[PDB]
């Protein structure tokens, strides 16, 4: 195992634990001339780099076959590579990655989200008086002291409400 | 009426920045999303990018992890550093090409 310290104005496209034999150039630097060669035959490793970061993607590997472009909110099921084995298991931007030979895709959605009383305004405006209502009415007599309580002095807000002619979205 | 803490949650987000989880939502953060849980925007903003940093290394300080491979929250990535969120971790420029030549 020689080691070659590989200068950091050399570039080397080479992915960890690849398979090379003594003429597939690994580090192939910016620069030509000089730039090493397969030594001998075997695996290849990565030491030392200067950036160790993590990502909230997920590793899904591919031989052949690249469908699913870069940018798409994949569901959990959606094939992504390889024709039809290889599927995501969360929504998100897909990055593909032509070069390690590998599609992943970080952990993101399309979440609607608010701040302030134009937050709250609409989740008033959204709040179905009715059904509230009746899973209420079994909340307070089915349920223990518990959520009784609850129920109890719940219920008689939205009663309210409902028997005065204004929506709560005017609060 | 709108089943929040009675309190606390109200005035987290009444004049605060901290995002109302209404509508939507699937993806987690170690729990299923919430129907009506509203988390501070701390725990917002932590979601998007809740895993995406770099982590710089000192010259000559290898790493405990080749390549692309999961990590924990608090996993000693290096032995320098100290990772602050999970998933998997991935590599950055090469200065060391230790392995078996014939």
């Amino acid at each position: 195992p020689k080691d070659y310290r590989v200068q950091p104005h050399m570039n080397v496209v080479v992915p960890e634990g690849a398979r090379v034999e003594a003429g597939d150039k690994i580090v192939a630097a910016i620069d030509p001339e000089e730039e090493v060669i397969a030594e001998a035959e075997g695996v290849v490793h990565l030491h030392e780099p200067a950036s160790i970061l993590v990502v909230k993607a997920r590793v899904y590997p591919f031989e052949d076959d690249v469908e699913v472009s870069t940018g798409d909110r994949v569901a959990p099921g959606d094939v992504l590579a390889d024709g039809g084995k290889v599927k995501s298991d969360v929504y998100g931007r897909v990055e593909v990655d032509l070069v390690r030979n590998v599609v992943r895709v970080v952990e993101s959605y399309d979440i609607d989200a608010r701040m302030g009383a134009e937050a709250i305004q609409q989740l008033l405006k959204e709040l179905d008086l009715e059904a509230l209502e009746k899973e209420l009415l079994e909340e307070m007599k089915h349920p223990s002291r518990a959520r009784r309580a609850k129920a109890r002095k719940r219920l008689e807000v939205v009663r309210a409400f409902l028997d005065s002619g204004n929506r709560p979205e005017w609060m | 009426l709108l089943d929040l803490s009675a309190t606390e949650l109200e005035q987290v987000l009444y004049f605060s920045k901290y995002i109302v989880l209404d509508p939507k939502g699937a993806i987690l953060n170690g729990v299923p999303v919430e129907k009506r849980q509203l988390l501070t925007d701390e725990e917002y903003r932590e979601l998007r990018y809740g895993k995406q940093e770099t982590y710089p290394l000192p010259p000559g300080v290898d790493a405990l992890v080749k390549d692309g491979e999961e990590v924990v929250k608090g996993q000693e990535l290096a032995p320098g550093v100290v990772s602050r969120l999970d998933g998997v971790a991935l590599y950055r420029f090469p200065r060391r090409v230790r392995v078996e030549y014939v």
